[PDB]
């Protein structure tokens, strides 16, 4: 009944789907959930074949909400071609700077998440499912354990769910300070009781995941879309937003905005609209210097008119919007991104291990005026050579945003030389 | 070394929760840090036995995960976010206020073993920057007077 204190993050929706309840900053229990027609998509899904469900999710055009945007129906198809037992995992690791969209679903509408997990589990024929939540979300952990007990009590979990013959247990696991555990293979290793070290892919988890068995890993926000897909049908779900990037999308907006929070909008929305039409514009009406797409991209004030979709000229990522204004030093900002990667490399890969450490160590020297001409030249080189031999996406991106700032704001960088 | 029945039951509860005992390592460690206010080195051998894992395994895990500290004992762990958004919104003002109130800087513990400042990466509450946690409880920093009232709730 009494959970740890959690900040009341502002949430706003134009679609009233993923945020229908989670727009209110409080735990919505099972009776409140059922009252809104909750768990009725589950009832409908149990009457359908697991294959029908996969087909509906494919046709809905739902793409992964955990940053890479892979087609979900397709991912489920890949797993089902290899024999069972199969495992379903909810990625609730959310450790990306500026990303706090998944936590409001967990903490405020846990049953929306649970419901998606059960439909998704039934779809791939997983009789065992996991929620891997980060250790810095203890309230979300207790909210989920309590809600899982509520669903088990109402007969949505256990053996022979609602007389369908489908069995399911959802287990809740906790991370412990490792960003890399959000990477699916490192997450699986951590579920097995080991260190969060990513495995070499291929094999992809759908072939060999948890206990070497076919495993589907999906993000909190992705799963939360599944009860909506089943309830309204794929056709009517495809009506939301543009037809090429359809469905609701959560955008966590922070930094130098008047109204920081999570916004549920269609993916046809421009970055400009997100900042000025929805987040109420910049704090103090200062001009936007840049926008950081998590610890991944940097968008100058010249690129605000781009769509918030999965297109090549689109914003992409998790739709994380960190707004920087004219008085914010880009080199001071880039140092904070470098520090993040230095702190998060698992160290398996030598160029990632040394590259992430060196980029932050040298950039700090740049900022504090301790930089020699060789530290400057070495910084540039190390920033371009973190990716070689890397087996996971971390090494591949560690220098991406920092490279972008160098190319987009040379003046501010040259002042430090 | 023997865990009190208060903690031993909780550990078995976590160990019997997942299909395999070894999967409960992170949950067990979290419970060990909650009880002792750190990870005692002596507690690693009994846990390795309960998990049916070798000692080297458990030691490697405690070392790998940042939420674990086998050095200092603190009743309250003030986790302070030092990432991009919190930095932009006033992490320095939060750390300066903390230093004025408790006399300690990040990485230090108060003389009474009550409070420890832990610099952490993004806590995923960036809209509420500057963010800090006091054990499991999470808050947005407004001011030293505000902060002072929050900290006073920790006895
Ligand atoms: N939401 C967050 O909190 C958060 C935090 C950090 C990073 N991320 C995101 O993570 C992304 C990088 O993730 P990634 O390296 O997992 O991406 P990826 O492109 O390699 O793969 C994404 C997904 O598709 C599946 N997949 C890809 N190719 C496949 C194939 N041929 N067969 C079967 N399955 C296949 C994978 O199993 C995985 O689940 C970044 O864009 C970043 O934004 C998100
Ligand atoms: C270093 C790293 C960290 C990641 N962290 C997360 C995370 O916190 N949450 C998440 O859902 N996906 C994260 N991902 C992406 C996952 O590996 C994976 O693609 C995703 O969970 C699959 O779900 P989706 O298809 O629904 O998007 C991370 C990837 C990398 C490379
Ligand atoms: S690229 Fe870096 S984070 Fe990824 S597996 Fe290699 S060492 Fe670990
Ligand atoms: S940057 Fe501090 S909570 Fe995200």
């Amino acid at each position: 009944r009494s959970y740890p204190a959690i900040p009341r993050i502002y949430a706003e929706t134009t679609l009233n789907m993923l945020l229908k309840r989670a727009k209110k900053p409080r735990v919505h229990s099972i009776d409140e959930y059922l009252k809104d027609g909750g768990y009725q998509a589950l009832e409908k899904a149990l009457n359908m074949s697991p294959e029908e469900i996969i087909d509906w999710v494919d046709k809905s055009t739902l793409r992964g909400r955990g940053g890479a945007g892979f087609p979900t129906g397709k991912k489920w198809k890949f797993a089902v071609q290899n024999p069972g037992p199969r495992y379903f995992i909810c990625n609730a690791d959310e450790s990306e700077p500026g990303t706090f969209k998944d936590r409001i679903i967990i903490e405020r509408d846990p049953h929306l998440l649970i419901e998606g997990i059960i439909i998704s589990s039934y779809a791939i024929g997983a009789n065992e499912a996991y929620i891997y939540i980060r250790g810095e979300y203890p309230a979300g952990y207790y909210i989920l354990r309590d809600a899982i007990e509520e669903a088990k009590k109402k007969g949505f979990l256990g053996k022979n769910i609602l007389g369908s013959g489908f069995d399911l247990e959802i287990y809740v696991a906790r991370g412990a300070g490792a960003y890399i555990c959000g990477e699916e293979t490192a997450l699986i290793e951590s579920l097995e009781g080991k260190r969060g070290h990513p495995r070499l892919k291929p094999p992809y988890p759908v072939q060999k995941g948890l206990w070497g068995k076919p495993t589907v890993v999906n993000n909190v926000e992705t799963i939360a879309n599944v009860p909506f897909i089943i309830s309204m049908g794929w056709e009517e779900y495809r009506y939301i937003g543009p037809s090429d990037y359809a469905g609701p999308k959560l955008f966590p907006v922070s930094g130098k905005v008047k109204k920081p929070g999570v916004y549920e909008l269609p993916m046809n929305t421009t970055l400009r609209e997100v900042i000025f039409k929805y987040a109420g514009g910049t704090l103090g009406n200062k001009k936007v210097k840049a926008v950081f797409s998590g610890a991944l991209d940097c968008f100058s004030s010249e690129e605000l008119d781009i769509p918030m979709d999965y297109s090549p000229l689109g914003f992409g990522g998790t739709g994380t919007v960190i707004v920087l204004t004219e008085e914010d030093d880009i080199v001071e900002a880039a140092l904070k991104i470098a520090e993040f990667y230095e702190h998060e490399t698992c160290g398996q890969c030598t160029p990632c291990r040394v590259g992430c450490y060196e980029q932050a160590n040298l950039l700090e020297k740049i900022y504090k005026g301790e930089a020699t001409e060789q530290d400057w030249e070495g910084f540039d080189f190390v920033n371009r050579n973190i990716q070689p031999t890397s087996i996971c996406g971390l090494g591949a991106v560690a220098g991406r945003l920092i490279r972008q700032t160098l190319e987009k704001f040379p003046e501010e960088w040259e002042k430090y030389r | 070394f023997e865990f009190p029945e208060e903690l031993k039951t909780k550990l078995q509860e976590h160990i019997n929760y997942f299909p395999k005992k070894r999967q409960a390592i992170l949950l067990c460690l979290h419970e060990i840090q909650n009880y002792y206010g750190y990870i005692p080195p002596e507690s690693l051998k009994p846990l390795a036995d309960m998990l049916e894992l070798p000692l080297n395994h458990v030691e490697g895990v405690v070392a790998f995960y940042d939420m674990f500290d086998r050095e200092d004992k603190a009743k309250y762990r003030i986790r302070v976010c030092v990432s991009i958004v919190c930095h932009l919104m006033g992490t320095n003002k939060l750390l300066k206020a903390l230093e004025n109130i408790l006399g300690i800087k990040p990485g230090e513990v108060t003389p009474d073993g009550k409070f420890k400042i832990v610099p952490v990466q993004c806590l995923g509450a960036c809209s509420e920057a500057p963010v800090f946690m006091v054990n499991d409880d999470e808050y947005k920093f407004e001011s030293e007077v505000q902060l002072n009232e929050i900290l006073s709730r920790y006895t």
